[PDB]
This record gives C-alpha cells, structure tokens and sequence, in this order.
C-alpha cells in the first residue's frame, strides 16, 4: 500500500498492514500513514530504520 | 485491543556487516630456522651446533 | 534577503509546527521545506563578520534530515528538530545582526554582509518559500517597482522641533505677535500669539500659518484635530531667538477663528477641512497647512474687557492653538512609528556592539537627524535593516 516505495519488517508486519489498510473501520490518518510511511536506509551511516 | 499508534514502532540496525569467527586466520605467521632460534636471553636455544 | 526571510520563516513554522503530539500531515509539507533547507545549506561555510564589536563567527552545516516516521510525533523527533532548528536560529540571529550593521552609500538596498551576499546566490534560492509578511512584502513589490505601501499607527513623521517666529517683537518683548509650535513624531501643537490681542489689526483678526512639509509623502492618513494647544498654555520663561535674554509669555486661551487645514500633494489642494475637528481623513498628501485666526471677542465681559487694555502694558497675551496627530497612515517608504520596534532594534544591535558612525546613518541612529535629512539613500539603508530586524523577530 506504499505510495513512495516503502519496505517494512518483517513479512507479519506486512500482513497485519494490508490487513488494517483494507479493514473499514480504520481512520482515515491511520490508513494515509501506511500509505506514506517511509524506512530509512543510510549506508553511508551504515544504518537503516 | 490492536491500537496502531501504540503498535507502530522503527527499528533501526546496521545496512550491513561481516562477523568474523577465526581472528588469527587473519596472521601470516613464519617462523626462522630452527638453527637459528633463540631463546629469552637473545642466545640461541642449542648452542652445541 | 528573501533568502534570509525564508531561513526566518522557516525555522518558526519549524518551531511552532513540530511539536510532540502533532500528526505527520500537519509536518509534511514544512518536513519537506525544512529538509530542502537542510540539503541547501549543507557543506557551507558561512562567516559573520568582525565589524565593531561584533565577534566572527564561523557556521558550518552538517545536519541529518528529518524523517517521516511515526503517525504523531515524539520526544525524540522533536529533540533532533529542536537541536538542528536552534543552530540554524543562532546562524540566522548572527547574519541578520551582521547585516543590521553595515550601510552603503551608493547601493543600500543590496546586501552588505558577506553572509547575506552568498545567500543571493543561485543555489540558496531553492530555500525560498512563502514571503507573506508585510515588510517583505513591500520589499518584494518595491523591487519589482510596483505601488505597495506601510502601514503605521502613530508614524513618527516629524522631526522633533520645539520653536518659535516673533512676526513682532521688540527688545524688551512686551508687545510681541508670533507663532510657536512643537512637531514631534506624529504631532503637531501649534499655537498663534498676539500680545495686543489685535487692538490694532485691520479688522481685529490676526492671521497666523503653520506650513509643515512632511519629509515622505502619507497616504490614507486618519487624523485628529482638536482647537487648543495645551502645551502652549501655560506661563513661560522663553529664551530669546539668539539666546541673549529671555522673555516672558502668559497666554489666555481664545477660540481659534476661521480655521482652515490644509493637505497639499504637489503644491495643489488635496484635502481641506474648514472649522472641522475631531477626526478627519488626509487621502493623499506631503504637505500640511494650518492657517487660524486670532479674532478679538466683539463683545466682551467686564473681565474679558479687563484682560486686554487698549495699549500696553498687555499682561495677559490672547492665544489661539491647534493640536493634529496622526493617529494611522500609510507610506511607501519605512518610517519608524510607536507600534513597530524595526528602529528599537537597529539601534539596539548597533550601540550594544559599538558600532562606528558609518556614512550614511547619523550617529547613534538618531531619528530626528535621520528623518530630517531622510535621503534616497538613507530611505534604501533603512529600509534594508528595517527588513532585516524584522527577520530578525521572528527568532529573537
Ligand atoms: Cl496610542
Ligand atoms: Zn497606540
Ligand atoms: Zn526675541
């Protein structure tokens, strides 16, 4: 559901995020969230969120 | 109850690493001739020759 | 200096915006902007000068972004942002005191600083963003020479001048006939003095005028205009026009006649306001004509009769008077006025740093020389600092 090709950890995240994101009782905020939120990938840092 | 704010969290870790098990695979380790090794008194170990 | 302001505004949306609690949609946008910011100053070295005692400083910009990252923001987030926001606080204070300083002669409108000059280059304009105040406004409509104006309550307009003109005198000043008149900031109390209270005037009306040519042309002027002036009132002991003795004033207070004010623009009669007091309206005007009569009371009582004797001595000297201050007006030009503190903080930045008299400013700032003599060239320096201590507060 990522708008800004966006990964997550791990693969259950995944599922319980497709799952809230098709559910109709999520708020709309909730929803436009794990359409946008994004990781982080440093290398330069050698870090990633 | 599944609250998303409570449950959304960034975990953060390093991009990348090597973990090494055998340090001294690491040495190049040569040894003198036996004829000419010396013992703690800077005197070699077998003096008869 | 749209640079610099956008800088400013920056760091304040950044600052009231990002705050523990707040929704990531109420941040996109300004995380977007803060982040350009970030990417445009990283890996330059800036230097506010030494001018005066002013110490030099050095800035360097390596600063991470700021993430996208929980659906209300945290302490940690704002922690970074306030870490980050606060050196950028500290650079910006530092070169818009820097810029604050500094005048030129020939271009004051430029920048002066060193810091402000690089911030005019082209890889800085990527920080630009919304210029919605009105200082910078104004210096974005002026630049490209269109109509834009400021808007001052009680514009400090008039140089301080507290004089007199005896149009009759004498060396022992006992029978004098004359004006006296106090321009300050936004006010003007004038007053017409007769000794002889017209005994011997062609029809018993004294004739006095008042002529102030404002320094910058006012528009859409709110004004009050009230019949006495109270500070010319009273018993004086006033020194001689050369200083070489002093002479004595006991006013009675008449009705001002045949008032007439006056708004000229280019020599012709913009606005005029005949026996009207209270509030009154100057449209558009640079000049201000205040012509009243002392008319002798035809009929007066036994004590008003006493009051003024046929010929001398006169011990009671009849006064008429006239108080006008602009309340509100607005002028294409920066002026200092009561509810502003751009010249509070010029001069501020300027004495606590002693800063040496420069070419252009009198010294200290001092705004009675500086409007008196408010060149075209003044007008650019000032209304460059003014624009930048404006910045400035949005900071400090
Ligand atoms: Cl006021
Ligand atoms: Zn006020
Ligand atoms: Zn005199």
């Amino acid at each position: 559901n990522s708008r800004d090709a966006g990964k997550v950890v791990d693969s259950e995240t995944a599922a319980i995020c497709d799952a809230i994101f098709q559910d109709e009782e999520t708020e709309g905020v909730v929803r436009r969230f794990i359409a946008e939120m994004r990781q982080r990938v440093q290398a330069d840092r050698n870090v990633v969120n | 109850q599944f609250d998303f704010r409570a449950s959304m969290h960034m975990l953060t870790s390093n991009l990348t690493f090597t973990v090494y098990s055998d340090l001294l695979a690491f040495v190049s380790a040569d040894t003198v001739e036996p004829i000419n090794a010396v013992a703690f008194d800077n005197m070699r170990i077998m003096n008869e020759l | 200096m749209d640079v610099l302001y956008s800088l400013s505004k920056t760091l304040k949306d950044a600052r009231d915006k990002i705050v523990e609690g707040t929704l990531y949609s109420n941040v996109s946008d300004l995380i977007q902007q803060f982040n350009q910011m970030i990417i445009t100053m990283n890996g330059n070295e800036f230097q506010t000068g030494g001018i005066g005692n002013l110490p030099i400083r050095n800035w360097n910009f390596d600063f991470g972004l700021l993430g996208t990252t929980l659906l209300n923001l945290d302490a940690n987030y704002v922690e970074t942002a306030r870490n980050t926001i606060d050196y950028f606080v500290d650079f910006v204070d530092n070169v818009c005191m820097d810029e604050m300083v500094r005048e030129s002669q020939r271009n004051g409108i430029a920048p002066q600083s060193d810091s402000l000059r690089k911030l005019s280059g082209i890889k800085f304009k990527r920080i630009n963003f919304d210029n919605s105040s009105e200082y910078i406004e104004n210096w974005n409509l002026q630049n490209r020479r269109q109509r834009t104006g400021f808007t001052f309550h009680k514009p400090n307009i008039f140089p301080y001048s507290a004089s007199f003109t005896l149009n009759r005198s004498q060396p022992a000043h006992d029978n004098l006939m004359g004006t006296m008149w106090l321009n300050a900031g936004s006010e003007i109390q004038v007053a017409g003095f007769d000794y002889s209270c017209a005994i011997n005037a062609p029809a018993n009306i004294q004739q006095f005028e008042h002529i102030v040519q404002l320094r910058r042309v006012l528009t859409t002027a709110t004004i009050t205009l009230l019949p006495d002036a109270e500070r010319f009132s009273f018993p004086r002991v006033i020194n001689s026009a050369d200083g070489a003795t002093t002479w004595y004033f006991n006013p009675v207070i008449l009705r001002p006649n045949n008032v007439e004010v006056e708004f000229l623009l280019n020599g012709q009669i913009i606005n005029t306001y005949q026996a009207r007091f209270g509030t009154i309206i100057a449209r558009n005007f640079d000049t201000i004509r205040l012509s009243f009569q002392l008319m002798r009371p035809p009929n007066m009582t036994p004590a008003v009769a006493a009051l003024f004797p046929n010929a001398q001595p006169f011990e009671h000297h009849a006064t008429v008077g006239l108080t006008l201050r602009i309340e509100s007006a607005v002028c294409e030009s920066v002026l200092a006025d009561a509810s502003k503190t751009m010249l509070a903080n010029v001069t501020s930045v300027r004495q606590e740093y002693a800063i040496p008299v420069g070419p252009v400013f009198p010294p200290g700032m001092n705004w009675t020389d500086l409007i008196t003599n408010y060149s075209p060239s003044r007008e650019d320096n000032l209304q460059r600092v003014f624009t930048v201590a404006s910045i400035r507060s949005m900071l400090v």
